[PDB]
C-alpha cells in the first residue's frame, strides 16, 4: 500500500466508541467503479483528517468521526448489491430513501457490519446522455436523517486534489459535496462563516464549502464543531447512549436586546440531560432547511442540566444579511446528540427587544 | 415534526 500525497502530513486521533458505516451500494445491473477500496478509502481518510484537525482547532482534541479499518490506508466498506436496478433508486423521488429502506434490513440481518446509527452510501454515476465518467450524477447526494448519500466516479481519486485540471476541478466539486453531505449525516445544518472567520480560514463547509473543498480554504464552524462533539461517531465516552428518547428542554426567560453592534442572548435552561452547549443562528427569510445557507453561526458551551447562558454577538460578522427581517435560532445540544430550537423574529426597520 | 432532506448549495 502507498500513501498518497495528501495523506503524508497525518494527525494521531482518538478512538471512538462508535464507527460510521460506508456502504458501496450496487445497482442489480450496476458494477462497481474500478478500483473503488483504494480510491474511497484514501478519499475518507483524509477526509477524517479534516474533521478532527478542525476539531482539534476548536479545543475537543484529536476526535474526527470513527472508521473501521479494514488494512492499512484501507476502510472496510460494505459492498452492497441490490434487489433492483440502479433505475429504481435515482436522485428524485425517493431513491435515497429507498436505498435506505433496503440497507435497514440488510443491517437488521447482518447486525455484526453495523457500528453506529450513522451511515454514508456511496453510489457509481450513471451512465447517460446526462451523465457520466465526464460528469457524474443521477444518483442521490444529500443528507437524509443520519444516512448521508454521495457518488463514484473513475476520476474520483485524491490524486487530483487542488490540481488545475479538469479532474482537479471535478473533484473539490464532488468530494466537498461529500464532505457536506457527510457533514449533514453527521447532525449538521447549513451555516455560514462569520465575516472574522472568512478572513481567517475562508469557507464554511455547511455553506458553500461544497465548492472550494481541496483548491480553497474551507473549516468547520465553531457552532459545527459543538454539535460533533454531541454526535455519537465522535465519542470517546462508552457510557454514553445516543438518540434515544425525545429532546426534553424547557427554556425560559428569554431576553435579546440591541444595544448598539451587540445581540446579547441570555436566558434559562433545564432538562432531564445534561445541556453540552447553545448554537445561535442568525439569518434572512426565506427559513426552510434548504433556504439556510445564509445563516451565521455562534456557538457558546454550557455543560448543565439545569442553568443560565448569555452570549454577546457583534452585528458586524453577520456577513451576507441584507434583508430588513432577521430571524435569530437558538438550539440547545443535549449530551446524547439530540437537540431542540427556539426561534425569534426581527425588523431592522422596527426592532424591537425580546422579552417575553 | 417533517424532516427534509438537506441538498447541497445550487
Ligand atoms: C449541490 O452541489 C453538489 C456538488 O457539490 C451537486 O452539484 C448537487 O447537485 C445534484 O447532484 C446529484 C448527484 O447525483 C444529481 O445530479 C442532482 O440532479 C443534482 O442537482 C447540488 N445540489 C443541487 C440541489 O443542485
Ligand atoms: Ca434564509
Amino acid at each position: 500500500v502507498t500513501v498518497p500525497d495528501a495523506l503524508k502530513d497525518r494527525i494521531a486521533l482518538k478512538k471512538t466508541a462508535r464507527q460510521l458505516n460506508i456502504v458501496y451500494f450496487l445497482g442489480s445491473d450496476t458494477e462497481p467503479v474500478p478500483d473503488y477500496e483504494r480510491r474511497l478509502s484514501e478519499l475518507l481518510l483524509y477526509l477524517q483528517q479534516f474533521y478532527g484537525k478542525e476539531m482539534q482547532r476548536h479545543g475537543y482534541g484529536a476526535r474526527s468521526f470513527g472508521l473501521d479499518i479494514k488494512s492499512p490506508g484501507r476502510v472496510n466498506i460494505i459492498e452492497y448489491k441490490a434487489k433492483n436496478p440502479a433505475a429504481h433508486y435515482p436522485y428524485e423521488n425517493g431513491g435515497g430513501w429507498k436505498a435506505a429502506q433496503e440497507l435497514d434490513e440488510f443491517f437488521k440481518a447482518h447486525p455484526d457490519r453495523k457500528k453506529s446509527q450513522h451511515t454514508l452510501i456511496i453510489m457509481p454515476t450513471w451512465n447517460d446522455e446526462k451523465n457520466g465518467p465526464d460528469n457524474p450524477g443521477g444518483v442521490p447526494f444529500y443528507g437524509m436523517g443520519r444516512n448521508c448519500f454521495a457518488l463514484d466516479y473513475p476520476a474520483f481519486d485524491i490524486k487530483h486534489l487542488g490540481q488545475k485540471t479538469r479532474e482537479g476541478r471535478l473533484l473539490t466539486k464532488w468530494y466537498g459535496g461529500m464532505a457536506a453531505a457527510l457533514g449533514h449525516g453527521l447532525n449538521l445544518p447549513h451555516n455560514h462563516q462569520t465575516a472574522s472567520d472568512g478572513k481567517k480560514y475562508g469557507t464554511a463547509l455547511m455553506g458553500s464549502g461544497n465548492y472550494t473543498f481541496g483548491t480553497s480554504p474551507t473549516f468547520l464552524t465553531p457552532a459545527s464543531c459543538a454539535l460533533l462533539d454531541a454526535c455519537e461517531v465522535f465519542s470517546v465516552t462508552p457510557s454514553q447512549q445516543f438518540y434515544e428518547g425525545k429532546p426534553e428542554v424547557e427554556v425560559g426567560d428569554v431576553a435579546i436586546s440591541f444595544k448598539g453592534d451587540q445581540i446579547l442572548v441570555s436566558g434559562n435552561y433545564k432538562s432531564p440531560q445534561t445541556v453540552k452547549a447553545l448554537n445561535v443562528y442568525i439569518q434572512d427569510p426565506p427559513y426552510a432547511v434548504n433556504q439556510d445557507y445564509d445563516a451565521v453561526s455562534f456557538s457558546r458551551r454550557l455543560g448543565k442540566k439545569s442553568g443560565k447562558f448569555s452570549m454577546k454577538i457583534d452585528k458586524k460578522e453577520l456577513e451576507g444579511l441584507n434583508n430588513n427581517e432577521f430571524r435569530i435560532s437558538l438550539m440547545f445540544i443535549l449530551a446524547n446528540g439530540l437537540h431542540m430550537q427556539k426561534h425569534f423574529t426581527f425588523h431592522w426597520d422596527a426592532l424591537q427587544d425580546y422579552r417575553d | 415534526r417533517p424532516y427534509s432532506p438537506r441538498p447541497t448549495s445550487h
